């Protein structure tokens, strides 16, 4: 049979069987119980609308995402969220299907032994594997060297790897991604009298972010152009009217990437830590590092990240080597391309974790030699 | 260095070469037909005790487990540059893998068409 | 690869092939059919083998192509 | 080649209501006289999805190489051909290693320049610009006059 | 037949039909297992690369020589290399091809025997015949007389032989070679800065040594001149970039030949081992191998040998004989053309050891009279 390749992500699940080109249903993973009381009778009122359900009644629901950076914080809202996947977006019972779940690195183990162990108690699928986000990021990509920044929405982290062995010892994860840029943007956008506060109207600031905002080739050059002329003042248009004018914070919500110190972060930008990275590596590798760094994630589509990074890294790097930096179109569903490439190969056919090994051993058998 | 020139020159040529591969396959058909008629020893069949038939025919038999031996000998020595050849095969297309290697899947189904139901 | 193994696998297919046939378990005439049915079994053989020489030779050629390009890739 | 494959092949499910339906949509008649000959080109705008440009140009130019300018059952067929994936894609790689070892029968570790200049007087083609251009090139892939398997390999590759 | 002339060596195996010039293929004897973890599926990743393949993935690797100091400590790890020289280097199958290997003097019986046992049992030779490896370098000279310096990168010895006869009680065997100069210059590299450890690291400062050393006519004056001006000085491009730049480490990296002293050895330089060598043999000899000084192996490449020997010996030497250093241009595979003319003797032809009298005497046949 197909194997299903769900990817849980945090903002947006990513599922479809495996052998595609993209993934069958793409939603937001919120799940929102409504909040006012309620007087028509018989209306039909359910207790919790999850999914994409949730992004048409959010007037009148609380939005809460079950994933706060990479780890699981509410596992009964996760279950709630897989069910819906499995049974109303791809409509096949998970008794007759393989799963490959992703998780991110060097996350707790407790997060990936219950997650094995309600796939084989609640769903009782047959086999389930997770694999490591940013090596389905590489397999997409079609090499088989390179280090890979797969900045999503919880957590940006860098896994460098070369001729297929992954170096452990130079993993760098950040906490920082879409998440807080999202909360920076709307806290920003109250220096002109827009004030977001609602669980529901972080989205609309979400949407204001991705349709608004760049990142900035030279930052001291774009903050000293946008507040002279006024060239660069784009209008957006909210869900009821009364449109907004976006100045220079166009540019200064994604430049929190480079610079984490705009919300108080200590460490060093996603340009800084990708050069920490490599320089980890060993000396005769990082060449081929420097001239096959990709990018993934859904963060990384900012419009004109693929130079400001590129700029900062040969700045960073030695005046010899070449700096490449690898942005595919198709860079938000990468790691689920990845996935599907993966699941679909011969050779990995024999590396699911059979329900009768997880009898045997019980759910610690993740970290065992089927990884 | 017309397009057009070059594609009626690259056809023509291709065209020779598809002939002259098939003739190259009734070729090689021609030379194992006469390869198989001249392996044949022909023997004096008639006037001939039927034990000493047994003899020859025992004898032919001992000419034939050689030859098969032979013939297991050189598939076995085909078959370790079978070997040979996949890893050097696996070589090769690692060394383009490591760019072309996930082309392998199934695409272009349903979500490039079926897309207005929802 | 540890030709002792590989030479005793030749030996039980000889052995095995070594259909040896019994006194009165045929005719004279069906012995000589048998012995030509061994000659024409054989002469396919020969045809295989011959057609395996072909391909061991583009074997050579893949080999020699193969080790070409992987010293231009230096 | 495979052109005669391709267009038997044309008799099947899918494309016969391709080409039923294109029929019963935008060929008709009942125009101002003008005898749309060249109704190819209406086909190709009414597909809704072109395929990759070489199909097209190849029903272009290939068909009514004479100039007849007229399209029958069968040139309907060539049509539909042109439209799906009935393309021989290539052919087989089986038949580039064979090819290849044809010419380097010779055990050359490569296709020697000789091979391509007896090919192409076997083919008789008239020497152009593109002639030995194309040869010279491949050869000289790396520009340095050493011709190597995987250049011919690729120089091949692609076409059918 | 013709027959295989292998020479083991110690980092340099060096092979190739009799009867030629030059030998087949060169290639670092070197094995080196991966030590990372390794994530991609199907990679095709071996256990082991050997030779020029495990030079250019050192990156990930722990490359470790087989052969110490001309003896063999690793002997699965030598057999690997004599397969792979075998099979993959040559393409032609040992069952059809006498063998001619080399052995430095006065090294222990065991390594021998055990190398004529594989030779006859794993490989299956018809026949080999073990060198000595500096008769080969005086073969290569077309002298019959002289006295040869052999100093390759596992051990220095100097084997003096007159008129064909040589003279064994007058071998002076130093282990001292070009491995000891290698740790030696990644050990006084450290005094500018640049540390380098892992094993893989090691070729590099190979390379270094290889490229920018030299040997200094006078130490005394090359040491003040390096500390007043600034012309020794050279740079040199790593493979990641940051070039470093080497001052007097240049030609004190080679000097440890000629004072031993410098990584604690108490024994006295090639300068004075190669005249005392000569003062064991009888006075009559004296002159002939005065004259007819031979220099090979590897190490002795360093651009101004031949001079500082030269200049040392006269200073040693009675000031009436003539000092005359052989340095051929083809210094570094003199071993290898020595054995290929020896190889292809007429003469020669009926002393290699028949495997019909190794199955007669054992393995301790080499120590007999064919030697
Ligand atoms: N076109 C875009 N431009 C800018 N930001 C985007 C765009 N699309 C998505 N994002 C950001 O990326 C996030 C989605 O990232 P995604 O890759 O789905 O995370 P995950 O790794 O959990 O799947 C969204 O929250 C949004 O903030
Ligand atoms: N051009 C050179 N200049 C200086 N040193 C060299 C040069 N070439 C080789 N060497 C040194 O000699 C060693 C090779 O010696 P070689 O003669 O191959 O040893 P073996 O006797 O084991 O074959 C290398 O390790 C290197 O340190
Ligand atoms: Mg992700
Ligand atoms: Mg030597």
């Amino acid at each position: 049979t197909t194997a299903l390749v769900c990817d849980n992500g945090s903002g947006l699940v990513k599922a479809g069987f495996a052998g595609d080109d993209a993934p069958r249903a793409v939603f937001p993973s919120i799940v929102g119980r409504p909040r006012h009381q309620g007087v028509m009778v018989g209306m039909g009122q359910k207790d919790s609308y999850v999914g994409d359900e949730a992004q048409s009644k959010r007037g009148i629901l609380t939005l809460k995402y079950p994933i706060e950076h990479g780890i699981i914080t509410n596992w009964d809202d996760m279950e709630k969220i897989w069910h819906h996947t499995f049974y109303n977006e791809l409509r096949v019972a998970p008794e007759e299907h393989p799963t490959l779940l992703t998780e991110a690195p060097l996350n707790p183990k407790a997060n990936r032994e219950k997650m094995t162990q309600i796939m084989f108690e609640t769903f009782n699928v047959p086999a389930m594997y997770v694999a490591i986000q940013a090596v389905l990021s590489l397999y997409a990509s079609g090499r088989t060297t390179g280090i890979v920044l797969d900045s999503g929405d919880g957590v940006t982290h860098n896994v460098p790897i070369y001729e297929g062995y992954a170096l452990p010892h130079a993993i760098m994860r950040l906490d920082l991604a879409g998440r807080d840029l999202t909360d920076y943007l709307m806290k920003i956008l109250t220096e002109r009298g827009y004030s977001f506060v609602t669980t529901a109207e972080r989205e609309i600031v979400r949407d204001i972010k991705e349709k608004l905002c760049y990142v900035a080739l030279d930052f001291e050059n774009e903050m000293a152009t946008a507040a002279s002329s006024s060239s660069l003042e784009k209008s957006y248009e909210l869900p009821d009217g009364q449109v907004i004018t976006i100045g220079n914070e166009r540019f200064r919500c994604p430049e929190t990437l480079f610079q984490p110190s705009f919300i108080g972060m200590e460490s060093a930008g996603i340009h800084e830590t990708t050069y920490n990275s490599i320089m980890k590596c060993d000396i005769d590798i990082r060449k081929d590092l420097y001239a096959n760094n990709v990018l993934s994630g859904g963060t990384t589509m900012y419009p004109g990240i693929a130079d400001r990074m590129q700029k900062e890294i040969t700045a960073l790097a030695p005046s010899t080597m070449k700096i490449k930096i690898i942005a595919p179109p198709e860079r938000k569903y990468s790691v689920w391309i990845g996935g599907s490439i993966l699941a679909s190969l011969s050779t990995f056919q024999q590396m699911w974790i059979s329900k009768q090994e997880y009898d045997e051993a019980g759910p610690s058998i993740v970290h065992r030699k089927c990884f | 260095i017309s397009a057009s020139r070059k594609l009626q020159l690259k056809t023509l040529m291709l065209q020779i070469a598809k002939q002259e591969m098939e003739r190259e396959a009734e070729e090689r058909r021609g030379e194992k037909g006469r390869v198989l008629r001249t392996r044949c020893q022909p023997l004096e069949l008639d006037g001939l005790g039927f034990e000493e038939l047994q003899d020859l025919c025992r004898q032919l038999h001992a000419r034939v487990d050689k030859v098969d031996e032979e013939r297991y000998d050189v598939e076995a020595k085909v078959t370790k540059n079978i070997t040979e050849i996949a890893d050097l095969t696996q070589k090769i297309y690692d060394l383009r893998g490591k760019f072309k290697r996930p082309t392998l899947r199934r695409v272009r189904i349903s979500a490039d068409a079926m897309m207005q139901a929802l | 690869g540890k030709r002792q193994t590989e030479r005793e696998k030749k030996k039980k297919i000889l052995a095995e092939r070594r259909k040896v046939l019994a006194i009165d378990h045929l005719n004279e005439d069906q012995l000589r059919e048998k012995a030509k049915e061994l000659w024409q079994s054989i002469y396919n053989l020969e045809a295989e083998k011959f057609d395996l020489q072909e391909k061991f030779k583009q074997q050579k050629y893949e080999i020699n192509v193969l080790r070409n390009r992987i010293n231009d890739n230096q | 080649d495979d052109i005669y494959k391709a267009a038997v092949e044309q008799l099947t499910e899918e494309q016969k209501n391709e080409f039923k339906a294109a029929f019963d949509i935008f060929v008709l008649g009942a125009e101002d006289g003008c005898i749309s000959t060249k109704e190819l080109g209406k086909v190709m705008r009414m597909l809704g999805q072109n395929p990759t440009p070489e199909e097209l140009q190849e029903m272009i130019d290939e068909v009514d190489e004479d100039g007849s300018g007229t399209v029958d059952f069968d040139e309907f067929l060539v049509m539909m051909v042109r439209c799906m994936k009935d393309d021989s894609k290539g052919k087989s790689e089986e038949e580039l290693s064979d090819l290849f070892r044809m010419f380097d029968k010779n055990a050359d570790g490569y296709i020697d320049l000789d091979e391509l200049k007896m090919m192409l007087q076997a083919t008789g083609e008239t020497i152009t610009e593109d002639d030995i251009e194309e040869l010279m090139k491949d050869g000289d892939k790396n520009n340095d006059g050493r011709i190597d398997y995987d250049e011919f390999l690729e120089f091949m590759k692609g076409v059918e």
